[PDB]
Parts: C-alpha cells; structure tokens; sequence
C-alpha cells in the first residue's frame, strides 16, 4: 500500500520484531503494521525510541512473502509486503520482552549478521 | 526456487532506485501489465550496482523498461551461480552502539581512535572521547 512505503529518506527507522523499515513520520502517525495490537505503538513518540532503534543496514523490496527464498530465509512470510531489512542491531529493555511470551509471541533475534 | 539476477546501475544511487522501483510496483499493481520481480538487494556496503529476484531473464527486461536510471544496465542481464544466494545477505560488523570506539575524518583530530559517550535520539549530534592535542596558545601568535 501507499501507507507502509517511506515517503522521505531522511530519519528511518526499523522494527526488531519483524524489522519494518518506514519513515518517522509514518511511525507516529501509522506505526509497525505487522504487529500493532501485541506492540501498542499508535499514538505516541517514547515507545518509538524505546523499541525501534536506528542502527540497521540493508534494504529489500519484499512484495510476495508466500513465494520467496528470502522470506523464508528471514523468517518473515507471514508478515504484510514492504520495505523490510536484513540486519537490525538491538535488543528490547527487560520490561516489554517478559509480556511478548505471555501473550503467545516469540521473540526472535532478528541479527543475522555476524560479528568480528 | 526463483533465481537472483544483476543489474548495473549509477555509482551512489541505490536507496532512490530501490524506492522509484517500490513506487512503480504500488503505483503498476491493479493495471494489465504487472511486475514479476520478487525482490531486490541493495547491500550498503556495495555501491555501483544492484540486484534483482526473478525466475527468467525477460521478467526483469520487461519490468525495468521506462526508467531512465537503469538503461546503462539494460543490453546485459548477468546470472550468477545458485551458491551466492545466500552471502550478499551477510553483513560484517547500523554501527551505532553507545560505550564504541569511533574514528573522525574531518576537524583536527583526523585518523584518530575516540570513544562514544551518550547518543542524542534527535539523530542530529552525537558525544565524544577524545584528548586535547592544542598547544594551549603558547606557540600560535
Ligand atoms: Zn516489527
């Protein structure tokens, strides 16, 4: 859709989750599309820097997650098309990690780089 | 499984390719002439060129046509073997941790080790380590 693609390059962030890579702007107002009701992050700016974080590289124009060797390599079939990444370094605080498993979602490290 | 193609492109544009090229699928999705093209890579630590997810070679000819940015890169489409599928994904160690150690290019400390400190959110500046190397104006005029 016209909503998930980034409309201005300057200040991009990314998801860890399911490393969705948009615009700030989309963020505050739209926010991660994947997963909205297990992230609660509409309507505010904190949790924005909180748990998306600016350091990740790589981009791939995903548009078909059901029939794709990256996906499936990624982990991210089931999640809608968009601009996704590749690697995306971080980790979430020790106090939204704990509910994520409660609820019945997986927490999975996204970094597939390497390091040294 | 689909296969991974090359493209060649301008030195220095690759995140404005990746989205005229996202902009152009959205905008040619509904019509009678769709795009075929699964992905593309655009790795950072490349520069000149960028990559392309399709089963036949015609998918991405066709799919490229009318833009101006890739015609240096549309009289040859170059395969590369099935064992690349999975290195240009690979990253060597983004880069933006706090308590690092960083280099500088430009001011007066050039070719020099520092030490991050505190990141500002705002992504406009960012704290440094460094010792002074002035010579606490005794020799300057
Ligand atoms: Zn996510």
């Amino acid at each position: 859709a016209l909503e998930t693609v980034p409309k201005d390059l300057r200040h991009l962030r990314a998801c860890l989750l399911c490393s969705l890579v948009k615009t700030i702007d989309q963020f505050e107002y739209d926010g991660c599309d994947n997963c909205d009701a297990y992230l609660q992050m509409k309507g505010n700016r904190e949790m924005v820097y909180d748990c998306t974080s600016s350091s990740f590289d790589g981009i791939i124009a995903m548009m078909s997650p059901e029939d794709s060797w990256v996906s499936k390599w990624q982990r991210v079939s089931n999640f809608k098309p968009g601009v996704y990444a590749v690697s995306v370094t971080g980790r979430l605080p020790q106090g939204i990690v704990r509910e994520l498993k409660s609820r019945g979602v997986a927490y999975k490290s996204r970094d597939t780089a390497i390091k040294t | 499984d689909p296969n991974l193609w090359t493209v060649k492109c301008k030195i220095g544009e690759e995140r404005a390719t990746a989205i005229s090229l996202m902009r152009k699928f959205i905008a040619y999705q509904f019509t009678d002439t769709p795009l075929q093209i699964k992905s593309v890579v655009a790795p950072e630590h490349v520069k000149g060129y960028i990559y392309v997810e399709a089963y036949k070679q015609t998918h991405v000819k066709q799919a490229i046509e009318g833009v101006g940015n890739l015609r240096l890169g549309y009289w040859n489409q170059q395969m590369v073997p099935i064992k690349e599928m999975t290195d240009v994904l690979k990253v060597v160690k983004a880069n933006l941790k706090p308590k690092s150690w960083v280099r500088l290019k430009r001011g007066i400390y050039k070719d020099d080790i520092a030490q991050v400190d505190y990141v500002e959110p705002s992504q406009n500046t960012i704290s440094l380590k460094m010792i002074p190397r002035i010579d606490y104006d005794r020799i300057k005029a």
